[PDB]
């Protein structure tokens, strides 16, 4: 969509959404890899003995 | 007769402006179009359509 609002062919709101969109899904991203970690804490990468 | 024509040809004067102003701005939609199908928005029977309009 980035070209497109820089001839001004569309909306600054539509662009603003898509920026936005992109930062909510970036964070959504960091929540689960942060879930994962901690559940890797009580492992440690040993073997099962 | 004279009192027609001369409110004729302003008729047709105001006509032209109006007619100017649509080709603008069809010509504008056209660029929209054709610039968000590169961008890969829409088809080609979309550019089709907008180039028959214009």
């Amino acid at each position: 969509r980035v070209p497109l609002g820089n001839a001004n062919l569309i909306g600054r709101e539509e662009l603003q959404h898509a920026r936005d969109a992109v930062t909510s899904a970036q964070a959504q991203l960091d929540v689960a890899i942060q879930q994962y970690n901690a559940n890797q804490a009580m492992i440690l990468g040993t073997k099962l003995e | 007769n004279t009192a027609t024509a001369y409110f004729n040809v302003l008729n047709a004067i105001d006509v032209l402006s109006y007619t100017q102003a649509q080709k603008e701005a069809i010509y504008r939609q056209l660029d929209q179009t054709t610039q968000r199908f590169n961008v890969g928005l829409v088809a080609i029977t979309d550019v089709q359509n907008a180039r028959a309009q214009y």
